[PDB]
């Protein structure tokens, strides 16, 4: 089986090189070096993201995708940098504006065709495709707009392969951007409707959970990103590993969807402790459980306990007794009876892979489908309104060829999906 | 009320003949029906026999249209079936025999014509599919065109050409063109598959005048569907373009069976009927979910092999008797 | 006389690997010896690939092992219909190429895992196919159901009352081992939380090894595999007898070992012991094949047989006078050389039709109409080839499987 990522975006592309930090590492490829790997089984899997060429040299499956030069220009610059063959770099050294517009209409749907062209060299590679992953920020014209596109033309042309995607949805406190419920309401409205598994991640829930869950007091960019492509090989490349009970992107989806907006879910890592004092090994398994279904914890901004769940998906990944794993799973659905909603006999997908996180003993990877994201779409597609009423900074989008009732559509859609969402928490 | 479900046979076909096999569904008055094994005795509203006629189907379906026509209701007809079943039988006619879509448009252009002063009507004409959930005019040959909502709410396609009827005659010159235009690929079940729903829609703002200015218009759009019959993985037998198609047609024939069994209940609590799934069920909640009536013709057919799918047809009869529309008035100023 | 076996879905292939085991162990035929007499299906290539990395690899012709390196999919409709569909034919030839090797065959014992995409959906083709190329023969299959709460996959039911209904007209008897009321007896009968699913599968992989192994064995009242269903289906419904193993007693902890007939026997019929959870909380037995293995005198059995006859809070149904089907063979059983299990030199693998299992279907359909009743994860399977047809049609189905089982019991 197999999967193509793509960087989207700055943002979708910052983490990118955080993603591929990790994953690499989860494989033993070094920069442009080969199989280290410290096993022999972080190898018979790969394929899902590499390509064969020298013997040496498994080049990421990946496409990076934005306007803004700079950029790419410091992810090709810098560290794992030098590893993405340069046919990958599908740039646009247009102005990089901030405008969903900008990227979807005008400006990224020039250099649509010059992605997609790879992304058909990455897909017809080899063995049979999977899906893609998809990186990126609602928030942003190469990311909501583009990358955006990108996916309404990956749907059309295999409707078959899945299609995952990694979106950091507009933080609620502050907004690192002004016009920022423009480019989301904008993207998640196509969201809804091409890709279908999404996996929300919120800048601000990162540094809570990242400042609170881990004592780090300077928790830079590259830390979130770090923490968010923790998850997100917890998910894919992990479960193409053994297991005694392994899954796959379908079973994640077809156990997680039960209704075919796509649903958005909310991502959890097990083993969130601070390095040196909390190592506390008290990840017998209790304990990982104790994490992923606690409040905090839930890269989301929204909170469970505001909120049923639907499905859930713990994809552990760590020798552990499919007695102590189906069994804990069990007391957590009946302790919280109340938030888990009761049309799904059993909410939760138990996932058990082997082999663990590199230096871990036992991590699991969670998944949520909660009907508690509601709160989060009502929070954009109010942003949107308190300030589509006065077409605030909208000139910026109808000057490059928008249109007054394409706004209309995404919040009414994007705005109906929170409607939706409720039916179910109800 | 409730949408009027009636019940279409085609007389026996070389298959049917070939089984011998008793027909699935016989009717031992036009109304009440029998199905096959085990002791099922179905009623309607109305039912037709193999016996029973196109042209029976004709007088039964139109005066329900007249009716809603005259009160300005919107009419939306659903011929439902698998293929094979005598949905284009029934909807286009035969090819001897008027179809229900000339008749009603006969019908239709006689409301106007029985009245011109009174009711000045404008007819525009506009024929779409829905290929894979994409919608396309069929008179406009294009890509397939932006699906909008209007600015209140209610879905409309842009760019939907509209004609007016020069003739009645006229409109089905035009109307084969749109026949044509729907794609269609044969299969070893029809010497001619639909593989697209077709929705012969019409925009009827009919100004009754009164005084010296105006009186009020009744607005309806009529629809004639033709849905796609549906077919099976089995049945389907081809993979690639044609299990896609087949496929396609069955996930917007199960999003329209959930959108029944909501308005039956869920709906008469909320909103919940989910007409979000499908491209039609997006443009039928304006027409259908904005008023009233819709009947269904349930095409069946006494082949063995059509036994699921004429059993499910009569199993889609209930849900839709199940669904009860209230009557909604239709008034433009 | 032989019994060929399919090992279907994942799972399947992981109880085939260790019934597997327990076989080889038993007859002296180290990791390369003869040649196998089975298959292994999955659509999920890294799990067969497992028995082709791992143990027993070479024991295996990469022939015997069939893999769909696509997808796997936790929905019937998929592995039934569209994909599982593409490999059946490759499969059925090799359970045809299998078949014509031998001499005079009497079936195929089958494994597959109830709610699972490959070992639901295909199995229900497979077994399909078989009842109509092989009419004339056994199909016993060997089921993994739903644990009656600890369930995996969220559709699960879905799953599970689309295998029954299919299979249901194609099988001659369906043996069956719940996962969860496994785990009871390695909490309980064998002191562990720590049960990897390594070990229900030696447990299986043990209770298997008396049907087939020592039972196609010679021995004082040997039983083949057509007796099963004559002995243990009183009608034609593909009847679904339980398993159950005596002397499951822990190789560490206690050692009672010494637990002369009279004991292991009655260690049956207790609840607590079974494979099942579907404890005889009223279903009357209506036929058991006790399978004994090792030191046993016909007296000691027509005697401790009798002893249980007359115990009648064992109520056997009406219409069956006598449904007690004795099988004996000679061999001990043979515990792995260091797992867990205790090593006897004697043990009682009684399997039966009980009236018990009008519950465990009731608890696993009503499952099923919660989800349906919404939908729920529907759109998966009809964008497959199925329909709002197979669904409530299979419903239907396993209705008058809840009447079946209460029609031929709880009545005189
Ligand atoms: C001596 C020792 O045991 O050190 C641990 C360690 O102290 C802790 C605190 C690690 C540490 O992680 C962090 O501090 C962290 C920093 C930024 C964002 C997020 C986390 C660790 O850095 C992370 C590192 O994780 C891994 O090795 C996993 O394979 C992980 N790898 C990466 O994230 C990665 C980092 C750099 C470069 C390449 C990959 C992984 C997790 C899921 C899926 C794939 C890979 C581990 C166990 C440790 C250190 C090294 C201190 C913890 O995190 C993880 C993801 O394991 C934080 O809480 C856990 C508990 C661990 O015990
Ligand atoms: N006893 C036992 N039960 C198992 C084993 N593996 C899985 N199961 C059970 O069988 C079911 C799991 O089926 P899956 O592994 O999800 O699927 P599959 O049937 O292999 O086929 P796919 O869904 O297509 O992957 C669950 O109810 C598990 O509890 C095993 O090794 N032993
Ligand atoms: N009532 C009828 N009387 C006589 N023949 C009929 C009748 N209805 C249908 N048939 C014939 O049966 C065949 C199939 O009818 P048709 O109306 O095309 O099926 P359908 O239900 O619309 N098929 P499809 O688009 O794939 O759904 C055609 O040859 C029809 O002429
Ligand atoms: N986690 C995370 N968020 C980022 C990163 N970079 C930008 N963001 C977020 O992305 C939003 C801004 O969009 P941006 O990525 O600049 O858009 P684009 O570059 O024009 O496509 C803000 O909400 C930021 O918090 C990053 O490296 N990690
Ligand atoms: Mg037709
Ligand atoms: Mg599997
Ligand atoms: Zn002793």
């Amino acid at each position: 089986r197999e999967i193509v990522h793509i960087q989207a975006g700055q943002c979708g592309n910052q983490i990118g090189a955080k993603f591929w930090e990790v994953i690499s590492d989860e494989h033993g490829i070094d920069p442009t070096g080969s199989y280290h790997g410290d096993s022999d089984l972080q190898l018979e899997r790969i394929n899902v993201y590499y390509n064969e060429a020298a013997g040496n040299k498994y080049v990421p499956r990946a496409i990076l995708v934005d306007l803004e030069p700079g950029t790419m220009d410091s992810v090709r610059s810098g560290p794992f940098g030098q590893i993405f063959r340069p046919d990958n770099f599908v740039f646009g050294q247009s102005g990089a504006g901030n405008n969903w517009a900008k990227g979807h209409y005008t400006e990224g749907a020039e250099l649509v065709d010059s992605v997609l062209d790879v992304v058909r060299k990455e897909s017809e590679s080899c063995d049979c495709l999977q899906g893609f992953q998809l990186t990126h920020s609602l928030g942003g014209g190469t990311g909501s707009g583009m990358g955006t596109l990108l996916i309404s033309k990956i749907r059309e042309e295999y409707p078959d392969r899945i299609m995952n995607t990694f979106s950091v949805v507009p933080s609620p406190k502050v907004s690192d951007t002004v016009v920022e419920p423009y480019n989301a309401t904008l993207s998640v409205h196509q969201l809804v409707e091409n890709t279908d598994e999404t996996y929300c991640i919120d800048n601000e829930a990162l540094y809570d959970i990242c400042f609170r869950t881990l004592k780090l007091t300077t928790p830079t960019y590259g830390d979130l990103n770090h923490l968010v492509s923790a998850t997100m090989s917890g998910v894919t490349t992990c479960l193409r590993f053994p297991g005694q009970l392994n899954a796959d992107l379908r079973k994640l989806a077809v156990n997680m969807v039960p209704f075919p907006r796509l649903h958005f879910f909310m991502p959890g890592f097990a083993p969130l402790t601070s390095r040196g004092s909390q190592q506390y090994r008290a990840l017998t398994v209790p304990e990982l459980t104790q994490q992923m279904f606690d409040a905090k914890n839930m890269m989301a901004a929204c909170d469970p306990r505001h909120g049923r769940y639907l499905t859930v998906a713990a994809v552990f990944r760590g020798r552990m007794s499919m007695k102590e794993v189906d069994e804990q799973m069990l007391n957590v659905q009946n302790k919280n009876s109340s938030y888990f909603v009761e049309w799904i006999p059993n909410n939760v997908k138990t996932a058990v892979c082997d082999i663990p996180p590199r230096g871990l003993k036992m991590s699991a990877t969670f998944i949520g489908n909660s009907t508690a994201i509601q709160e989060l779409f009502k929070r954009i597609s109010e942003q949107f309104t308190a300030m589509f009423r006065r077409k605030a900074f909208l000139h910026w989008y109808t000057g490059e060829g928008m249109d007054e009732m394409e706004f209309t559509e995404a919040e009414s859609n994007m705005n109906d999906l929170v409607s939706e969402y409720q039916q179910y928490q109800d | 009320h409730h949408m009027k479900v009636v019940v279409r046979v085609r007389p026996e076909n070389t298959k049917e003949k070939a089984a011998g096999f008793h027909k699935v569904v016989h009717v031992v008055d036009k109304h009440i029906l029998v199905f096959d094994p085990k002791d099922l005795k179905f009623v309607f509203d109305a039912v037709f026999d193999e016996t029973s006629t196109q042209s029976e189907v004709f007088e039964h379906t139109t005066k329900p249209i007249l009716r809603s026509f005259l009160n300005g209701y919107n009419c939306t007809v659903l011929a439902y079936g698998a293929t094979g079943a005598g949905k284009t039988h029934t909807m286009l006619g035969s090819a001897d025999e008027p179809g229900v879509m000339y008749l009603t448009m006969l019908h239709l252009y006689k409301c106007m014509d029985e009245i011109k002063e009174e009711k000045i009507c404008s007819t525009a004409v506009s024929y779409l599919e829905v290929y894979n959930e994409q919608i396309r005019d069929l008179l406009v040959n294009s890509g397939p065109l932006a699906v909008r909502e209007d600015t209140q709410k209610g879905v409309v396609v842009h760019g939907l050409t509209l004609h007016q009827p020069k003739s009645s005659e006229e409109i089905l010159h035009l109307l084969d063109n749109g026949n044509k235009n729907r794609t269609q690929h044969p299969t070893d079940m029809n010497a001619t598959s639909s593989r697209s729903h077709a929705v012969f829609q019409i925009y009827l703002r009919q100004q009754d005048k009164t005084a010296s200015i105006n009186q009020n218009v009744r607005i309806a759009k009529m629809s004639l569907i033709d849905l796609a019959g549906s077919e099976r993985a089995s049945t389907s037998g081809a993979k690639g373009t044609r299990f896609v198609e087949g496929t396609n047609i069955n996930r917007s024939l199960l999003a329209l069976g959930n959108v029944i069994n909501a308005l039956a209940d869920s709906k008469r609590k909320n909103q919940h009927i989910p007409y979000r799934n499908s491209k039609l069920t997006r443009l039928l909640k304006d027409s259908l979910g904005g008023n009233c009536q819709t009947i269904m013709i349930a095409a069946v057919s006494p082949s063995s092999v059509f036994y699921d799918d004429t059993y499910n047809t009569l199993k889609y009869a209930n849900r839709a008797k199940d669904i009860k529309s209230s009557l909604k008035s239709n008034v433009l100023n | 006389r032989e019994c060929i076996s399919i090992h279907v879905g994942q799972a399947g292939v992981q109880i085939g690997n260790a019934c597997w085991e327990l076989y080889c162990l038993e007859h002296g035929i180290q990791p390369d010896g003869h040649v196998p007499r089975a298959v292994f299906v999955d659509l999920e290539p890294t799990v067969i690939d497992e028995v082709r990395t791992g143990t027993y690899r070479q024991l295996f012709h990469p022939e015997q092992l069939i893999t769909g390196k696509e997808d796997a999919a936790n929905n019937y409709a998929r592995g039934h219909y569209t994909i599982g569909k593409e490999i059946i034919d490759l499969v059925l030839d090799r359970i045809r190429k299998l078949a014509d090797q031998c001499t005079g065959l009497q079936g195929f014992s089958v494994f597959h895992s109830f709610g699972g995409g490959t070992g639901s959906g295909f199995t229900s083709l497979l077994m399909e196919r078989l009842s109509v190329d092989y009419g004339k023969k056994s199909k016993l299959e060997f089921s993994i159901y739903p644990a009656p709460q600890v369930s995996t996959a969220v559709v699960e039911p879905y799953n599970s009352i689309l295998t029954t209904h299919t299979t249901l007209e194609h099988s001659d008897c369906a043996f069956m081992v719940d996962n969860e009321a496994i785990y009871d007896i390695c909490r309980r009968n064998l002191d562990i939380e720590r049960p990897t699913y390594t070990n229900l599968n030696r447990l299986i992989g043990q209770i298997v090894s008396s049907i087939t192994a020592s039972l196609r064995f010679d021995g004082a009242l040997n039983v083949d595999l057509t007796e099963f269903q004559t002995n243990l289906v009183p009608y034609p419904r593909g009847h679904f007898p339980l398993a159950t193993y005596a002397p499951v007693i822990s190789a560490e902890k206690a050692y009672h070992e010494q637990l002369s007939v009279a004991e292991i026997t009655n260690a049956c019929f207790e609840p607590a012991n079974q494979m099942v959870k579907c404890d005889p909380r009223h279903g009357k037995y209506m036929a058991c094949c006790l399978l004994y293995r090792g030191d046993v005198v016909p007296k000691d059995v027509n005697a401790a047989i009798a002893t249980i006859k007359t115990k009648r809070t064992i109520q056997f149904v009406d219409w069956c006078p006598t449904g007690f089907k004795v099988g004996i063979n000679y061999e001990p059983p043979t515990v792995v050389p260091g797992g867990d299990l205790a090593k006897v030199q004697r043990a009682v693998c009684m399997l039966s039709n009980t009236t018990a299992i009008a519950e465990a279907w009731a608890r696993l359909d009503h499952k099923f109409d919660l989800m349906y009743a919404k939908r729920a994860f529907v759109h998966w399977y009809v964008g497959e080839g199925m329909e709002e047809g197979e669904f409530s049609e299979a419903r239907e189905d396993m209705a008058a499987l809840e009447k079946d089982y209460e029609e031929v019991g709880v009545d005189s």
